[PDB]
């Protein structure tokens, strides 16, 4: 009969923790018996503690709450309302695999070390002796992979996958505004292990603001200690824009990148888009290998969709290699 | 005499209850009132999180006949008179976005009016309604998902009206976030709650990255990603924007606007002429005669000003010549 003492909470101990009890934000814990709290109105009250509480959550000071008529610290703010509510950390994965990366080969194949074989196999490396680097920049020219690719295939068999992109690191008003990278390396840092993303970092359009942000990706990515704080990704397609100060290979760890296709992968990421599509008869490379002298990763995506599509206005599913011409001259001509 | 006497006794017990309640009615108006207030939603035994009107929060309890299970977030209603526990619920009074709509009243209800437009809509409805209400046939026919149209031409002509009208043909919604005024991220949830939604977005060079960052800044969100939200971007110029924009494709649908030709522009002058009265015959051509680069509101402007050109003389039937001071007043 073990749950025979719970119910005396609540006709001894709830009489006092289950009112119109009211919530503000704790203040300089003063010792044990006692804390300071500044209310809602602003009107700081030196209240007491409770005994049967079981106090985890003191750091001066989360919004605590209290009671109305007596004032105390009678309870604890669990259902935190999380600051950054629209960081992607992604709960619901998306659509992306191993196979249809299916291009660069090598370079998926030294990030799925970097991010995934700390997660997948972490038992290589205190075995062998060394550390497990740290996050990769991996920069590219446009379309040159979907940099968003290989980290997004990296987020699908791994644990939480926060991100971040050069637009939520700089801001308008701020004045104030390493406080984003602040906290998305405090609420980053909490989840050990979740990966950062610095989606496209790249900085343009004072100055100083942008300084001292960059100042704190830099440092508030390297400053004293680390959780498991791989996943610093960063996809970049201006790597002679940034300042040098990022990889002091400690900050930014091995990084990897890569050729934009060869023909090689013309084919071989041609034909994983159009294995969803229906043309059977004359798939060809004549309009796909040297048609453009190169034509991105994206232009054969936008191929298919375009193809697809406008093969779709005049409603069949069917194989025309004419309409794909019509593509052609209407996605990059 | 019975029964008549029952109908008596129910005149007088109907009269009796009336002064019950008006007796304890002036007794009663002696209690409390009760507060209000919208809450972030409860998590446990009784519970609410409330945040009351002057100073936001407290949680409170909940009434026996109130059955917490219902009661979700930003739905206000209130009433812990004086120990702070609920009662009922009362009117929605209207979440967020309805602000932000009703608010930035911009989006004018706008429905097949559009003056001489019919490959525009045949485009824009061939990529804003087939991925809304027809997916059967994209995930069948090997495409993954179009998504994302911009808007190329000259200032008015078709901006921020056929992408009113066909959000409103499907009734899909219609988010504007262009400006940020008063309130990124936090959209994407009010979209996804709607759940379709299509956002719009802004033009301004004349009549250093404006709106391109928020731009990619939802499309990065909204590459990898609950799914019939369809963002609408306007601009004057396709090469005034970024290269990042340029990234075939990103922008699955580059729809163009031109300037209005003869015809279109007796449309779009046959439609705004048609808001008045005018007489037994106009044949509208030889405004539209002089068209030469008009332009959408360079057509509702000379339509009002040739019904205010007609309201000079006190008169009740906008004559010929009244439009032929409008636009050849007009031309400055
Ligand atoms: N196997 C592949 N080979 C080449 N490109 C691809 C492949 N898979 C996806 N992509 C393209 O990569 C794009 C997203 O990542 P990326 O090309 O790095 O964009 P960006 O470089 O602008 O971040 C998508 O438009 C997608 O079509
Ligand atoms: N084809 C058209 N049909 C109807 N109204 C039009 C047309 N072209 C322009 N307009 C006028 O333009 C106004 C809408 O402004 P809008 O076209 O969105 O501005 P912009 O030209 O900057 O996109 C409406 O008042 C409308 O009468």
């Amino acid at each position: 009969p073990l749950e025979e003492k719970q119910e005396e909470e609540r006709s001894k101990v709830d009489d006092l923790r289950g009112t119109p009890m009211s919530v503000g934000t704790l203040e300089e814990i003063i010792d044990d018996n006692h804390a300071i709290v500044s209310t809602s109105v602003g009107s700081e009250h030196y209240v007491s503690i409770l005994s049967f509480v079981d106090k985890d959550l003191l750091e001066p000071g989360c919004s605590v709450l209290l009671n109305h008529k007596v004032h105390a610290v009678i309870g604890v703010l669990m259902d935190d309302t999380d600051p950054l509510v629209t960081v992607m950390k992604v709960e619901k994965a998306p659509q992306e695999t191993y196979a249809d990366i299916g291009g660069l080969d090598n370079q998926i194949q030294e990030i799925k070390e970097s991010v995934e074989l700390p997660l997948t196999h972490p038992e290589y490396y205190e075995e062998m002796g060394i550390k497990p680097p740290k996050g990769v920049i991996l920069y590219g020219p446009p379309g040159t992979g979907k940099t968003l690719l290989a980290k997004a295939v990296a987020n699908q068999t791994s644990a939480t996958f926060l991100r971040v992109v050069g637009s939520e690191l700089i801001q308008k008003y701020l004045g104030d505004g390493p406080k984003l990278v602040r906290e998305l390396f405090r609420v980053a840092e909490e989840h050990a292990p979740s990966i950062v993303f610095i989606d496209e970092i790249d900085a343009i359009g004072g100055e100083r603001e942008i300084q001292r942000t960059m100042l704190e990706l830099l440092n508030q990515l390297d400053g004293f200690d680390s959780r498991g704080d791989v996943k610093v990704i960063m996809a970049t397609n201006r790597i002679e824009t940034l300042d040098p100060a990022l990889i002091r290979p400690g900050r930014i760890d091995r990084k990897i990148e890569f050729p934009l296709p060869d023909e090689k992968t013309k084919k071989r990421i041609f034909q994983i888009h159009t294995s969803r599509m229906t043309l059977a008869d004359d798939v060809t490379l004549d309009d796909l290998i040297m048609a453009k002298d190169d034509l991105s990763g994206a232009d054969i995506k936008a191929i298919c969709t375009e193809a697809g599509l406008m093969a779709l206005r005049e409603r069949r599913m069917k194989v025309t290699n004419e309409d794909f011409k019509k593509s052609k001259e209407n996605v990059l001509y | 005499k019975s029964q008549n006497l029952r109908r008596l006794q129910a005149q007088r017990n109907e009269l009796n209850a009336k002064v019950r309640l008006l007796r304890e009615e002036l007794q009663l108006l002696q209690e409390q009132g009760s507060y209000v207030g919208e809450v972030v939603r409860a998590m446990d035994k009784k519970k609410v999180l409330v945040k009351v009107h002057p100073e936001g929060k407290f949680v409170v309890d909940v009434d026996k006949n109130i059955d917490i299970n219902d009661v979700t977030p930003n739905c206000r209603v209130a009433l812990r008179n004086d120990s702070y526990t609920l009662h009922k619920i009362l009117p929605n009074k209207v979440d967020p976005l309805v602000s932000l709509m009703m608010v930035e009243k911009v989006p004018d209800s706008t429905y097949e009016m559009i003056g001489g437009l019919d490959k525009q809509i045949k485009e824009i409805k061939e990529v804003i309604e087939l991925p809304v209400k027809h997916p059967e046939l994209f995930e069948a026919l090997g495409i993954a998902q179009p998504k994302g149209v911009l808007l190329y031409g000259p200032p008015g002509t078709g901006k921020t009206l056929l992408a009113r009208a066909v959000a409103h043909h499907t009734d899909c919604t219609f988010i504007r976030v262009s400006g940020s005024e008063l309130v990124v991220r936090e959209l994407f949830v009010m979209a996804r709650e709607h759940a379709p939604s299509i956002i719009f977005m802004d033009e301004i060079d004349s009549i250093s990255g404006g709106d391109s960052e928020v731009q990619r800044t939802m499309l990065e969100l909204l590459n990898q990603l609950t799914k019939n939200i369809k963002v609408i971007m306007a601009t004057n110029r396709i090469d005034i924007l970024d290269s990042a924009l340029l990234r075939p494709g990103r922008i699955d649908r580059k729809i163009e606007f031109p300037p209005p030709n003869e015809e279109a522009r007796l449309d779009i002058l046959k439609i705004h002429s048609r808001k008045m009265n005018l007489t037994r015959g106009i044949n509208l051509r030889k405004i539209a005669e002089l068209m030469p680069g008009a332009s959408g509101a360079e057509v509702k402007g000379v339509c009002t000003e040739a019904g205010m050109y007609a309201l000079r003389e006190r008169r009740v039937h906008v004559t010929q010549e009244d439009f032929e001071m409008a636009v050849a007043k007009v031309m400055q």
